[PDB]
């Protein structure tokens, strides 16, 4: 699998959210690029759409491709999902989420100029620009 | 099963209108027919976190008219994460009953409570719905119907979690004119407006009550405590949310004043002599919604 | 049962014939539920020392068995004499359950109860048996015996009231290998030791729970309190007694974890996932374990 | 400048921790390589030798090259510091560093199987690999 | 001659602009050259009835550097005042004071007799001291306190400080005012009402970022949590903090300032920055709080 | 004097010389009063940790100095960050003392003081140099040197912070041989004694007082909090660590019995008739290098 077309830091943010150097897998990447982009390689590993989806909010308009069959297997580019579960923290200081062993998750839906995101615990509604900011 | 069998009670949102009336009906039906035995050998923890001697007492008299076994605890002003509490309580007792300063709690308990199901007794801020169940199963009571009802909501709209709550109930039924009376600091919220917008559902905001007061059916008072604004703003403005005897002259004979409880200033007390005065009886129904929402909850078959 | 009407104080007031007692009946009144075996009783649950935790097991047991339960809760502070107290008190009901901030003060209710049975849950320091027979009964039905087994205790071994009275009863059966993981500061008491020692129970010490994790099946954690030592000896040398569970790769299939409760840094919580995790359960069968304590010495006969 | 043979899963930690990936310059990075090791290249900057010297702890055994002047300029091999700096947390929770706008600072010093690290401001010294743990 | 002598300063509506001028002249002298002993054989009492740290110490050591003796108390969180201030204006020269009931400073000064009081805030009312001090530290920083744009951010509703800012230099010409602050924390009417009888010109403003450019003094106010709730607060806490990466379009002359504490409203890389002020504002408060105790004590200031 | 203008924060920051320094301006300042030599100065009294015996002490040497003082003692509760503060406060005064319950403290102050020293009067576990200095300045002064001395120090050396001070201070002298009277579980740690070891300096462990009582010029009694142990394990082994009268007849004519203070159980008070009483002349010596350490940071020339 490759990702192509990724913003400027956005490829570290990636590396460090979606943990994709916890493998053993051989991994390359670029940062500030020709285009000023960045690019991820990674051998032999298939990501799902969700996880595609998953980078949306981070890369929106971005490619995602195969090359572990040394050919050009799929194309994908990433589509906004409905769930956002493992990276986000809640803007939210009371939310229970925080001190407890449970993954956050927020559920999205799309607005004019902004991407509301609803917590599953505190039912809290947000702008994507808040929840990113911390 | 029922539809709500074995389901946890954790926000408003979560119950469908198909739901609702399951509920209020219940509760009709345990008022007129008491049942006194149906939860025998069961047992329920009573865990408030956040201490709440009025809604614990009227949630574990529930509990025992009903035949049920009480363990539990009121905390003051916890190391142990909730998951693991809840990961131990769950292995003790039947149903949870959890009242918590934190939102979102009842909602991670229920993923750390197996089988054992998880009633909301207020999450902080987010939700309250046992409060809005009381809440209905009174104004159906007395209006007959929750449809084509004129609904005035005066207080503290913009931090009151239990008007909205029940705004967002009473949408879920049709017809319903809505009068929002509150200073302009604590004005019913956006996400509210909208979402009676979204439904075609008229709505208007109001200085006092005095020009609502001829055509409405329910009169809502909430508590508007005084910390939300300085003192000062507080005295010039409350005079405009209050509610005097003297203010019922005009009212409709079918109208109910309600109130969550407890009033300090908002509800003078010569008011409870009127017949328009529910506020008793609406916490007093409270057992009935709280019976019916663990009853529920605990047998599928129900001989209603 | 030969406990008909005594008091549980002390572990070492158990006979190992009693234990089995106890645990049989854990056993069978959780098989087959009597929700109405001790119906029309009245127990008191004297929580001198308050522990929310402890008391709802306790309170739970008995409405399980169909009894009334009264008590209270004390806040933390430290007039009526304990004496006076249990003497008002035995008069009121059938059974007094007690946890007290004073060491000896569930002694001192037995001589002013009369015939009114006077349950231990824990005076400070010295015993606490509910704990034990709980835990005892949970390593009994997960390796089916008490027997040549072999059992780890991690953690604070030197003020631990629950592992000293774990291995005091523990030492009544037979092949039992121990090994004691903790640092040097809160190691095992030379008086365990010496009571391992009069029995040929064999016994070692370890620094880490590397060394043995491969061949034990029972693995008890207990909860350093970080104010044993001043934070800084505590973080340095804390990290060779939590448990994450990448440790679990040659443990035993049949091994399990235990532990008190509440669990702080000792435990990662990706051991819940795992199917070694058995401190929930563990404390789930404090219930079965109190229910047939009850029973036993309110009723004679195993109805 | 050019890093070879960074042991595995730490180069993904050498840029996390010391914030490599906050330039405009090109960067590539490869992790799970023939040697497993790992790469890291920056175009156009330079490291001093402090700052060779702060991945000691963490990449012992590893090469720095140089191919800003398209040759191999000079070979290095990074000796361990007298203190390392912003980095390292302290384990004692009750540290004034930790609520503070510090920076966290420890003293290095060499023992036969241990690394003690003192902290500038408790004055507490620790395993580094209790420090490292945290 | 000196129209302060032995007058009590109570409010900011209470000093004229010839007033203001006076305190804000003998600050800046007994900064320029001390007056170690000019309160030499006099106490003063520092009274306060609602504890502030931060302003205790400020006030008494602006007492210490006249050389005045200080006797003083601060009660905990929870007698008639007049008869406090009935006996206390026996004892003492003058009174400092901070009371949490609105309007307390001026009713100790009817019945104080000749004992000037002075306040140090009465909760939600008055608190003139912190914006002497805000004056003076404007006037140093900027040379002058007229023809500035000054921006006001944070809780712009409820902030004392701001309030009585805004009415002190609406007393001084070609002010322009940009209020930065969320709706439901915006500048009272009333305070706008009064720079509109004054024609001054004033602008709302939904970030910093927006008037960065433009702006001379930039003043951050703590936006307390518990006047939104969490979430709320978390929406909107975004457009009214400040990182140094925002301070590229500011002027050379402008500075910062902040009546402290900051919690999250001033990120820590703004202390570095040469527009940074909010301490050296802090610095400032000995002088303002020195000039306003020796105006009051002495007829002839020969300065 | 080379410590002008620097900060007193730990005692391994002192050098021998300059120990010399502080020693000898104490006894300067003792023999010949120096009332107004920090007169004009304000010190601020900074007791973020709450310590009544320390804070008496402090104050009362800046005022022997005439100087004047402003400060606080903070209540038991656990905002504005320390570094806020200090840089607040260090607009305010000269000289801050400041006694801190998290480690390092002090030495953040430093980083945020500028050029206004800053004195530790106790950061927790760590450090607290005045102490040292004044059992320092005790013991030469009873004893007449500091070097070839017969000190025995007991109690609890695991958690002392005053005999690690006290230890390492005394071992940048020469021929001094210790012995340490401690039960295991409070044992003197290892880094003392490696750091005697790599020195060369004698030192001995010892169960009982009685063993040493003969050869001792120092005997240094401490503090054993029965929290560190449960009160049972106190209770048996506190009475080798305990002094009464009896215990001082073979004890040397020149030997001075020394306390940080407050005695609980450790010394009966039959010790205050004998003349080996030197625990509260040491508290009274307290003033006296405090009065120097003050004096060498805020003046260069001995007046
Ligand atoms: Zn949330
Ligand atoms: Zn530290």
């Amino acid at each position: 699998t490759v990702i192509d077309h990724i913003p400027a830091q956005i490829g570290f943010k990636l590396l460090s959210l979606f943990k994709l150097t916890e493998t053993d897998q051989r991994i390359t990447i670029g940062l500030n690029l020709p285009s000023r982009k960045d690019l991820i390689k990674i051998e032999n590993t298939f990501l799902s759409e969700d996880q595609v989806d998953q980078l949306a909010l981070y890369a929106p308009q971005a490619t995602v491709n195969r090359i572990d069959n040394y050919e050009v297997v799929g194309k994908s580019r990433p589509s906004l999902p409905e769930r956002i579960d493992n990276v986000l923290v809640c803007p939210n200081s009371n939310c229970i989420s925080h001190a407890e062993p449970v993954s956050s998750s927020f559920a999205v839906r799309k607005r004019a100029n902004d991407i509301a995101l609803k917590c599953k615990y505190c039912e809290k509604e947000f702008s994507h620009n808040v929840v990113l900011a911390n | 099963a029922n539809p709500l069998y074995q389901k946890h009670i954790i926000s408003i949102n979560d119950l469908s209108r198909d739901d609702l009336n399951l509920v209020l009906a219940t509760a009709a039906k345990l008022k007129a027919n008491p049942q006194p035995e149906l939860l025998k050998h069961k047992v329920i923890a009573s865990c408030f976190f956040e201490a709440s001697t009025r809604t614990r007492l009227s949630f574990e008299t529930s509990m025992h008219r009903l035949g049920a076994s009480v363990v539990g605890f009121s905390d003051s002003a916890k190391g142990e994460t909730l998951a693991d509490t809840i990961s131990v309580i769950s292995t003790y007792v039947d149903a949870i009953v959890m009242r918590h300063p934190q939102e979102g709690a009842a909602r991670l308990a229920t993923e750390f409570s197996g089988n054992v199901p998880v009633l909301n007794a207020a999450d902080a801020s987010n939700q309250h719905p046992t409060q809005t169940l009381l809440d209905l199963f009174t104004i159906q009571e007395t209006q007959g119907r929750l449809d084509n009802l004129h609904v005035a909501m005066v207080g503290d709209l913009k931090y009151g979690r239990t008007v909205h709550s029940l705004t967002q109930a009473l949408a879920k039924f049709d017809g319903n004119r809505f009068y929002f009376i509150a200073p302009d600091a604590l004005a019913m919220p956006q996400y509210i407006l909208d979402m009676l917008d979204e439904k075609g559902i008229a709505w208007s905001l109001h200085s006092s009550i005095e020009e609502v007061m001829a055509e409405v059916d329910i009169l809502y008072m909430t508590r508007v405590q005084k910390e939300r604004l300085d003192p000062s703003e507080y005295a010039n403005v409350k005079a405009q949310f209050v509610l005097r005897a003297s203010d019922l002259h005009n009212a409709k004979a079918n109208m109910k004043v309600l109130h969550p409880l407890p009033r300090v200033d908002e509800i003078a007390t010569d008011v409870d002599k009127t017949p328009h005065a529910w506020y008793f009886q609406q916490a007093g129904n409270g057992i009935f919604a709280r019976q019916a929402l663990l009853a529920l909850v605990l047998n599928r078959d129900l001989v209603l």
